[PDB]
């Protein structure tokens, strides 16, 4: 008479890749590999405007000229990962017998797993930055409406 | 819908104890799920990751 | 491509055959030659029986339940011929002449001789005087308190051969009732429905059911004579007592005039035996009697093992 | 997994979760009667023709019992499956919101 270990399941993550969603429709993607340092970016807009002369003896407006300035705000996007010291130490040492063994890849793959969890964070942190950032620039319909 | 018809298994999906299974009921008194599958995984490949 | 099902009959097959008990060894007298060959193979099977030397002469790997017969011969008068199977009898004893007649006797002769059920008796015997002459110290027996140590219980019968004045009778002693004539087709026994209580709703966390219900047989003693009732319990020989003597308290209430102070001789209120045992969790079944004046409504119940106890004073 | 966020908020540390299901066993039983008349003729071989008559019957009937158990067996599968289905399966209007 026995009892049975009848099936082993584990769930899989997986990747969400920004690009991959429609959201990036509504972006552009520069990769700038040393963000850090920009203190400030400006992008100025220089736009002229005619006007239609009148027969009326109406006082003219003059040429017209608009300068509009606007520029970059930065964000910041951390998590936290927590190791036990024992699996950092068990890595390094080679396996003397094959239940060291066992134990060594046992660690390695944990650990591994560890960090597969912070970089699927941090793709998460971006594509909610990006829908964040989209929300915070949305103002309402029934206000929209009559302005547009 | 002019279906009416899907298809379907004829026979059900067999399982029996092997011996490696049968050493393990007599003595421990516990069997795995399919041994060779855990022993593909463990003892033949190092890594083989998922 | 059919889908072959869920379930394999060669399994079932193979191991209901192993199942089958080998067939009785039956043996030819008429013929020499085939009673030579049953003799042969008799030999072999003690052969393959007896042996401790071999394995296969091991055979005892994987119950004899017929009833005792006890056969009784009593007269065509104190009997009817039409009375149904299976009721239970009660055999009284003669003094010196016993082969003449055995003199059992049957619960509606009880109610005669102890004077709509009085109807129906009375369409069975209408002149029981001779079933006074069977008990000469009935009368006396009342009185003496004597007469359930005489009335000794025979349980159901299976077979009355019907003569002339003689009757043949094969009764159930112990063991479940069975018949004879067949490959022991089996019988039920009845008892009138009116005359019995059921003393397990007499008084109707929860009680818990056995397995097994009993019927104790029990004879009284009062003002207006003596009578006989069987009851339907299942709770315990311990318990049943009680229980009846709390049924009864009624009626003992009215003996205070009855008894006598000087002679202690007739005090006792009644005695109380188990006649059987039969399957609880089912009740019983309700049929009338099929005869000339029948009206009688009766008690007929399955699965009876004979069982037959003493009489125990019960007041 | 986890977002990273922006919000001054503590982060989450990595989570597992261990959950065990186990077994239920569903036990069922059916019955089967053999005649002692029908079973005894069949160990013996018929000659008349009447013995093979009744041998025939035997056989038919016997046959007949067997088949009727194996359908009794699948007929008992079939219920066990949907009164599994159905103890598990919460009424409607919880589990429309529950959802």
């Amino acid at each position: 008479k026995f009892e049975v270990l009848l099936g082993v399941y584990t769930n899989a993550i997986q990747y969400v890749r920004f690009l991959e969603t429609a959201l990036a429709v509504s972006c552009v993607n520069t990769e700038f590999k040393d963000l850090s340092r920009m203190t400030d970016g400006k992008i100025q807009f220089r736009i002229s405007v005619p006007t239609i002369a009148h027969g009326d003896g109406r006082r003219p407006s003059k040429q017209r000229t608009f300068i509009v300035v606007k520029n970059c705000h930065k964000h910041h996007i951390s998590t936290e990962m927590e190791l036990s010291m024992l699996d950092l130490e068990i890595l390094h040492s080679i396996p003397e017998t094959p239940v060291e063994y066992a134990e060594y890849v046992g660690a390695v793959k944990t650990v591994a797993s560890a960090l597969q969890f912070g970089v699927d964070a941090l793709e998460r942190g971006l594509i909610n930055t990006v829908l964040s950032v989209k929300l915070r620039h949305a103002p309402p319909m029934f206000i929209l409406q009559t302005l547009a | 819908e002019a279906d009416n018809q899907i298809m379907g298994p004829s026979s059900y999906a067999s399982f029996v104890v092997r011996g490696e299974n049968l050493v393990t009921a007599v003595s421990y008194g516990r069997v795995m799920r399919t041994f060779e599958h855990f022993m593909a995984r463990i003892v033949d490949s190092p890594e083989k990751a998922g | 491509m059919k889908v072959q099902g869920s379930v394999d009959r060669r399994r079932l097959q193979r191991r209901i055959a192993g199942l089958l008990p080998p067939p009785a060894r039956r043996l030819n007298i008429s013929r020499g030659s085939e009673f030579t060959r049953d003799v042969r193979g008799l030999v072999e099977e003690h052969a393959q029986a007896s042996s401790l030397s071999a394995a296969a002469v091991w055979r005892a790997g994987l119950g004899w339940r017929p009833p005792v017969f006890g056969d009784f011969l009593i007269h065509a008068s104190s009997f009817n011929n039409a009375e149904a199977t299976g009721t239970p009898l009660f055999q009284f004893k003669q003094s010196d002449p016993f082969s003449g007649v055995d003199a059992v006797f049957t619960p509606l002769s009880l109610f005669i001789l102890m004077n709509g059920l009085t109807r129906m008796a009375n369409l069975l015997y209408d002149s029981p005087a001779t079933l006074a002459d069977l008990v000469p110290d009935f009368g006396r027996l009342v009185a003496d308190r004597r007469f359930h140590n005489f009335i000794t219980p025979v349980g159901p019968l299976v077979e009355n051969i019907k003569s002339t004045y003689l009757n043949k009778i094969t009764t159930v002693v112990h063991g479940p009732v069975v018949s004879k004539a067949i490959p022991r087709s089996t019988v039920k026994v009845t008892v009138p429905q009116e005359a019995f209580v059921d003393l397990d709703a007499w008084l109707s966390g929860l009680q818990p059911c056995p397995a097994d219900a009993r019927l104790y047989v029990a004879l009284t003693y009062e003002e207006a004579g003596p009578r006989f009732t069987f009851f339907q319990s299942s709770r315990g020989h311990c318990q049943i007592m009680n229980i009846l003597r709390i049924y009864y308290s009624p009626s003992i209430m009215h003996r205070y005039a009855v008894v006598q102070p000087l002679h202690i001789e007739e005090l006792t209120f009644g005695a109380v035996a188990c006649l059987g045992t039969f399957s609880a969790t089912d009740g019983w079944r309700r049929s009338a009697f099929n005869y000339r004046g029948s009206s009688l409504p009766v008690v007929e119940i399955d699965s009876f093992y004979s069982n037959v106890s003493d009489w125990e004073v019960i007041l």
